[PDB]
């Protein structure tokens, strides 16, 4: 079989930090849409392979209803 | 003996109030950008490099 694979993957020089790249681009992207509905600072974004974190401050303190909504 | 009337008495209240316990849940607070954070003096702190 030969499927049409125009994507990325490992196996290259160049897989790892262009997709740390391409994750970093795609947090900051999403994470300037929460700002729609809530005030936050982005205070830090790691981005290492096959997974990804951000930390983020609010004005108050967090409650069950923000966590539930910010997930959605 | 019991006076049906004289022990009959008319109790005062307020109508329909609410009680809130905590008191600072209300507030959101959020600092200045703290390279640029002063004192009392009027005059910068953490500026010397």
């Amino acid at each position: 079989k030969k499927i049409q694979y125009g994507a990325v993957a490992s196996g290259e020089k160049q897989t790892k930090a262009a997709n740390s790249i391409a994750n970093l681009a795609l947090i900051k992207t999403v994470l300037s849409r929460i700002s729609n509905k809530y005030s936050f600072a982005t205070k830090i974004i790691r981005v290492d392979g096959d997974d990804n974190y951000a930390v983020l401050q609010f004005n108050t303190e967090v409650t069950k209803q923000m966590v539930q909504d910010v997930s959605n | 003996q019991f006076d049906f009337r004289a022990s009959m008495h008319m109790l005062t209240s307020n109508l329909t109030f609410t009680v809130y316990s905590d008191l600072l849940a209300f507030v959101s607070a959020d600092t200045v950008e703290p390279i640029n954070a002063v004192a009392f003096d009027n005059m910068r702190i953490m500026n010397e490099l």
